[PDB]
């Protein structure tokens, strides 16, 4: 169990950590959040009381340092930041779960809520996408547009998803257009998970960090990004039984954790009918078809 | 964007544009089998491909061999006319390819876009106006060719005979919409009325009937008559 403290709290946010989230009021004292799961990643996020626009985070994983939150009165936002010097450390840590001024992340036993939104998101490759070398942790927020946005406009502050476009030479090869444009079993076998991603848990990692990046900033590049390597796996007659099993699991832990009154800007209406309904893969998705229809047989 | 009634006069200026309607190119009867069951026959048909403002049509013949032992034929017959619009294309010299290419009918917008990826320069618009390319089928030798032809052929012919001579292509496009919205209303009497007088033939190389000045108007008249006659009769106004 790891911690990340905070050394204070100077102005009213909303602070979430994963998908659970705090009231703190201005100056209140508030020292960071105890108790969180190590093994996997983690997002800790901020919407000021005063600016319900921009939420904002951090994607970090405690294996890889010590993490904490300072506020920056001068840029205005909680920053993370790494302490290199081990031993301060641990006795910031242990003085603020002394005075008990922590919160501990407040998981459920029985739940594997976040395992499941996570399970194949990695830290590494969050970087790749988010790319700042200089830290570990990686920022992200509602504004930042991704390299497919800026191509149809500052690259350090885009997020670099892989680039998927069915109606481009690298999705269609010359003579097979209407197979190929029809069937896309040739851009998601080949052209994406043995050239790009090598393998599906890359290729779902990137799919459930979009995801995320969505619904907790609603990023709306990474939404963009999750319907479309959703679409290209359903819209591919071929695709190996492990993927399309672990894809109905991936899909409706998303689809239960959504907010219900989100669901009209996060959920692309001809994407999830097409999907469910018309393609390749409409019989493969069972437990997600059963979840969408029943907690939002509107946009259907 | 879409070609409406708005930005009509784009299509006689001096950047190269292509018609394509796709209407004719999947032609079948239908019939009862023995057992009393249904069955098409796939007839011959066509791609009509139109420079607008030159007359040019580039009519690329659609064997009933190019259906055989394929299914969903509808779909294929969107995705081969764009195979063959894009092979056309590729075939002209640089300064000949077209600047745009408006599909007459919006299933097309995917497969054409699809076979001009090495174009990208080259716009696939769709349009607004109900152009009435389907009468092609209409114009006696059009139809004569597409129904001999024994196996794929490119036929070119001017869709505007020598009226260039004489008058401008929006003139042009004009006249030949309006004769093949006539046919496309009421064949019998479009053609009753092109045709009346032995004494107006058609010359070997044109489609329609050499009309002096004077002739074109009552022609046109004419068709604008019937047109007319035709709506009231639909819509009992």
């Amino acid at each position: 169990m790891n911690t990340v403290p905070f050394t204070s709290a100077p102005i009213e946010v909303t602070i979430g950590i994963d998908q659970y989230s705090f009231n703190v009021k201005e100056n209140q004292p508030f020292h960071g959040i105890k108790d969180i799961p190590i093994g996997h990643v983690h997002v800790i996020h901020f919407q000021h009381a005063d600016n319900s626009s921009m939420r904002y985070g951090y994607w970090f994983d405690c294996r890889m340092g010590n993490f904490y939150i300072q506020y920056d009165p001068k840029d205005g936002l909680y920053k993370m930041m790494e302490e290199r010097d081990g031993a301060k450390f641990e006795n910031i840590v242990h003085n603020f779960k002394e005075r008990q001024m922590m919160v501990s992340y407040p998981k459920i036993d029985e739940d594997d809520t976040w395992y499941n939104l996570t399970e194949f998101v990695q830290m590494d490759k969050i970087r790749k996408i988010v790319r700042k070398d200089e830290n570990q942790f990686s920022y992200v927020d509602s504004s930042m547009t991704t390299v497919q946005e800026n191509e149809l406009s500052d690259p350090a502050h885009s997020l670099n998803y892989t680039v998927i476009n069915f109606k481009s030479r690298e999705a269609i090869r010359p003579g097979h257009e209407m197979e190929d444009f029809l069937d896309k079993s040739y851009y998601l076998n080949t052209v994406m998970l043995q050239g790009i991603f090598k393998n599906s848990s890359n290729y779902f990692g990137e799919l459930q960090f979009a995801f995320l990046n969505a619904m907790f900033f609603g990023n709306y590049g990474s939404s963009l990004q999750w319907h479309a390597m959703i679409e290209l796996i359903c819209s591919s007659a071929t695709v190996p039984k492990h993927m399309l099993d672990k894809l109905d699991e991936i899909l409706y832990y998303q689809i239960k954790t959504l907010p219900e009154q989100y669901s009209d800007i996060l959920l692309n209406e001809r994407v999830w009918n097409i999907c469910l309904y018309s393609s390749f893969q409409k019989n493969s998705l069972h437990n997600t078809e059963k979840i969408m229809e029943n907690k939002y047989p509107e946009l259907l | 964007g879409a070609m409406n009634s708005s930005n009509y006069a784009e299509l006689f200026n001096n950047d190269i544009k292509l018609f394509v309607d796709d209407t004719n190119v999947y032609r079948v009867t239908v019939h009862k089998t023995f057992e009393g069951n249904v069955a098409t026959k796939a007839i011959n048909g066509c791609i009509f491909t139109l420079n607008p403002k030159t007359g040019h049509l580039f009519l690329k013949i659609i064997h009933t061999s190019v259906w055989a032992g394929q299914k969903r034929l509808s779909q294929l017959a969107k995705w081969k006319t764009a195979e063959e619009v894009s092979a056309l294309v590729r075939s002209l010299p640089k300064e000949e390819q077209p600047k745009q290419i408006i599909v007459t009918r919006k299933a097309m917008l995917d497969p054409l876009e699809v076979h001009m990826l090495d174009f990208p320069n080259i716009a696939i618009r769709p349009t607004e106006l109900r152009l009435p390319f389907s009468a092609a089928m209409s114009i006696d030798k059009l139809s004569d060719v597409v129904m001999k032809a024994t196996e794929p052929q490119m036929v070119l012919f001017n869709i505007y005979d020598d009226w260039l001579d004489r008058i401008s292509s929006y003139t042009a496009f004009s006249r030949l919409t309006l004769l093949l919205r006539a046919l496309k209303t009421n064949e019998e009497s479009a053609k009753m009325i092109l045709l009346s007088d032995p004494t107006i033939t058609i010359k070997s190389y044109h489609l329609w009937p050499s009309f002096t000045d004077e002739q074109w108007i009552t022609i046109e008249s004419q068709m604008r008559d019937l047109i007319l006659t035709e709506y009231g009769r639909k819509y009992n106004v």
